[PDB]
Parts: C-alpha cells; structure tokens; sequence
C-alpha cells in the first residue's frame, strides 16, 4: 500500500 | 555522472533446439534511465519483444529486463543490441549458449 | 527470514517533448507486485503478482489516487530542484525515491526507511530513528529546515510503523506460496578449452529464488580469486534467478578446482567438481 503523505522538497 | 549499462543475453532454460523457450537481454548498472534495446534475429530486428518495469538498485543505477519467447536451433544466431548516451555506436551482444 | 516492502518511484524530465514520465514499482522481497506508468493509456496502478489480484476495488482506488499524487509532486520537485541548483531548461534531469520498511523472522518491525536521489546522487534520508533526516548538500538542508519547521516525520513515521508493516504482514500471508518459498539452485559444471595449455571451467547455479546465493572456487581449498569471472545476479523471467562463476585452469588441473555454492535453500552447501 503507497503512503498517503506526499513529500514536496 | 553517467554510467554505462552491463549487458548480459541467455535463456530463460537451457537450450534445447526445438523446444519453445525465451530470450533475455538484461540490462543493468546504467544511469540516466532512457535507453533503447532491441533483439535481433539474424541482424533482423525481432518484432513482438516485451520488457519489464523501470527499477534501480541501491547504488541507484537502473536496470531492465528484454525478452521474447522463442525457439532455437542450430542455425539461428540470436544477439541484443543496445544504444545509451554513454554509448559511442550501438553495442551488440550475441546469445552464446554457453554463458 | 527477514522480509521487505519498497516502493521505488522514477520521474525523468524531457524538455522539448511532454511532461515529465513517472514510473513507480513495489516489491516484497525479490518479487515484483505493482506498477505504475505515467505514459500508459490505462492511468491505473496495475497488479504484477498473482496474490494481489485478490484485492477490492477500494485497494486500486486508493493505490491509484495515492500515486497519481506523488507524481504530481514529483513534476513540481523536479521544478524546485532546477531552482536551488540554477539548471537551465534544456536539460533532462531525474528524480528517484526509495522508501519502505523491514519486519524481523518472527514478524515484528524492524527498519523503515526513506531515501531521495537527484541526477544519481544522494539528495536527502530519513534517519533510522524516522524523526530527522540526512541531507547531502546544502540545496538539500533548504528541504531539511523545511521539513523540520513542520512535521514531516511523524508522519512519515506513521506510515512506516503502521501501514507499512501491517501490510507487508498482510502480503506474506496471502501469497504464502510464493513469498516464503525458497527454490534452491540446480548447479552443474561445463568446460571449455581456450587452446591447448589452458581451458574455462564454469559453475553454474539456475532457478534460485530468494536471489542472494554466493558461488566461490576453491583451488585445493584457497578462495581462488585469480582468473575467476563472476557475473552479476540476473532474472531469469519466471520469478527466479541464475548466475555463474568461471575460472582459467591448465589443461590436466581441472581435479584441483572445486566449486562451492551457498544458498537459503539448501539443506547444507554444494561442491562441485569436474
């Protein structure tokens, strides 16, 4: 299952 | 920096001549990730050729998997061809049974 | 054993063509299960594995809104990254991430982890302790100061420590069969001559499943590292792996050399002799 959270740099 | 990708062609079983089977082209080691990859039978490129999904290594260098089924015999020579951007000229590997 | 889960994800730039392509696959251990390709007509997540097709519609409705997100993000990291090192626009540039976690042989956590690359390189890491990261140069400490103003971590903690293992404990029971599985190698040995005063001895280990297997020569007992070839592990297609070892020896030695071949799945190691 992907992770839900997005990660934006 | 670039890398350039190590190339490997053999069969998913050994060789039996008549019997149905398939053959690879493993690609790996390389870095970036756009590369061009083509079977050939006889210097003709085979048609219905499929490949694996995109992954890397934990070095982060790329590698893919080429391969269509076949059936070998004693006449037909086999080989993979691979063109990248740290390539020169497009480089052949023949499928050697014995490697 | 120990089992995994990752999720490998690639977004590649291409000025002058379309927008950037984004490709990201999952993995238990050495065996691929889902897919992603922002270049496809489908524009689903898609199963690779047989035991994952017995999960419901939600599963792919999920799966699939959740990373269609990350590569959106990801087209917009790609944008910022250009900035902080002042790229130009002509250029095609990558983006790779890694993340995931590890459950121990009884089933427990063990390790999460999240990793980032840029044009090959390292760019910016999750510490093992899920709560700070690592960065690798100083474009990366503007993401670290970043992330440490909110609160990255705990989420990403929340993720590694719950969903993560939960599920990966899910998938190893449902393809039991294929996932905790060990096919051991069949080895045999071939032989070639160079010309007359030498000839290859060769070692060969085929349709080996987990892929960690060591092949090593013993000339008369000394880890014969001389005159050996030893090609990188490779998929052989059908879920398992080959590899081979080779060696130089002169003609008349061959009884000398002995091959030795370790692997998960045999009850003890193998020797081979020609």
């Amino acid at each position: 299952c992907v992770a839900d959270y997005s990660v934006l740099y | 920096i670039q890398r350039t990708p190590k190339i490997q062609v053999y069969s998913r079983h050994p060789a039996e001549n008549g019997k149905s089977n398939f053959l690879n082209c493993y690609v790996s080691g390389f870095h970036p990730s756009d590369i061009e990859v083509d079977l050939l039978k006889n210097g003709e490129r085979i048609e219905k050729v499929e490949h694996s999904d995109l992954s890397f290594s934990k070095d982060w260098s790329f590698y893919l998997l080429y391969y269509t089924e076949f059936t070998p015999t004693e006449k037909d020579e086999y080989a993979c061809r691979v063109n990248h951007v740290t390539l020169s000229q497009p480089k052949i590997v023949k499928w050697d049974r014995d490697m | 054993g120990s089992h995994s889960m990752r999720y490998f994800y690639t977004s590649v730039s291409r000025p002058g063509r379309g927008e950037p392509r984004f490709i990201a696959v999952g993995y238990v251990d050495d065996t691929q299960f889902v897919r992603f390709d922002s270049d496809a007509a489908s524009q689903r997540m898609e199963p690779r594995a047989p035991w994952i097709e017995q999960e419901g519609p939600e599963y792919w409705d999920r799966n699939t809104r959740n990373v269609k997100a990350h590569s959106q993000t990801d087209r917009a990291n790609l944008g910022t990254l250009r900035g902080y090192y002042n790229q130009s626009e002509d250029g095609s540039h990558t983006i790779q991430r890694m993340y995931g976690c590890d459950v121990g042989p009884d089933g427990r956590f063990l390790r999460g982890y999240q990793q980032d690359a840029y044009d090959g390189k390292d760019y910016i890491a999750l510490n093992e302790d899920l709560r700070s990261w690592t960065a690798a140069d100083m474009a990366a400490q503007i993401t670290q100061r970043k992330w440490e103003t909110a609160h990255e971590a705990e989420q990403w903690r929340a993720y590694l420590e719950g969903r993560c293992v939960e599920w990966l404990r899910r998938y190893l029971e449902n393809g039991k069969e294929t996932l905790q599985r060990t096919d051991a190698p069949k080895t045999h040995m071939t032989h070639h001559a160079v010309s007359d005063h030498e000839a290859t001895l060769r070692c060969w280990a085929l349709s080996f499943y987990p892929a960690e297997i060591t092949l090593t020569w013993q000339r008369d007992g000394e880890d014969q590292t001389q005159d050996t070839e030893l090609v990188e592990t490779r998929p052989a297609g059908d879920g398992t792996f080959q590899k081979w070892a080779s060696v130089v020896v002169p003609s008349g030695q061959e009884q000398r050399y002995t091959c030795h071949v370790q692997h998960e799945g045999l009850p003890k190691p193998l020797t081979l002799r020609w």
